[PDB]
């Protein structure tokens, strides 16, 4: 053929779907705003959590001392006296 | 009254340590400071530390300093009318009563044994450092 009859549909192939572009734009806005709200919530967390000491890793002694309160140097004076019988 | 005079003499010796005229007398008063301090610890009831203070402070550190100096030249109110008779003694626990040494050694080498090895590493650092710096050997 001639030049323009091919350059026309060439440019038309080069250009994209606008419906896809609009859908992607509204989508991206939706999830970006949702993620923005999520990050805003995340930044509100205090440095020290409400539980803190309640956490099992932050006790480390309520389940260690009971198995140590029997060794010498930690016993209540009234433990060795009546342990004989 | 034994505590007051001892503390005062220790304070005077410590004051004269920093305003001394020559290093020899400074070290001499430095020794007396630890002597009084060990006496004070002895009054406190810790005989072991009171004598380690002689063994280490005025046994090795004071000797080291002297060697270097030789060359290179709410409270309760004092009313106690009815408190010396209100002492309740729990006889349980007096039987099999450990000293300041057995109690310390019970848990120094067994439970808190990492810090003991850290102190060993500190001693090794000191031993190595005293050699690397000062070996002229000419």
């Amino acid at each position: 053929g001639f030049i323009m009859e091919f350059a026309e549909n060439l440019v038309l192939r080069l250009m994209e779907n606008p419906e896809e572009r609009d859908r992607k734009a509204r989508e991206h806005i939706y999830e970006m705003h949702e993620r923005c709200k999520k990050i805003k919530e995340m930044w509100a967390l205090p440095i020290r959590p409400y539980g803190f000491w309640t956490f099992e890793r932050h006790n480390a002694q309520l389940r260690w001392d009971p198995q140590i309160s029997q060794v010498a140097g930690r016993r209540d004076p009234y433990d060795d006296l009546l342990e004989d019988n | 009254m034994i505590l007051s005079v001892l503390s005062s003499l220790a304070l005077v010796s410590g004051l004269m340590v920093v305003r001394a005229k020559n290093p020899v007398h400074s070290v001499l008063f430095f020794i007396l400071v630890f002597c009084d301090t060990s006496g004070l610890l002895l009054l406190l009831g810790l005989d072991f530390f009171a004598m380690i203070f002689l063994v280490v402070y005025i046994g090795a550190i004071a000797v080291l300093f002297l060697f270097v100096v030789m060359m290179f030249h709410i409270p309760l109110l004092p009313t106690q009318r009815n408190t010396t008779s209100l002492r309740y003694t729990v006889y349980a626990g007096k039987v099999r009563s450990w000293t300041n040494l057995e109690t310390l050694g019970n848990l120094l080498y067994t439970y808190y044994f990492v810090w003991f090895l850290v102190s060993s590493l500190i001693l090794l650092v000191a031993m190595i450092g005293a050699i690397v710096l000062t070996m002229h050997r000419t």
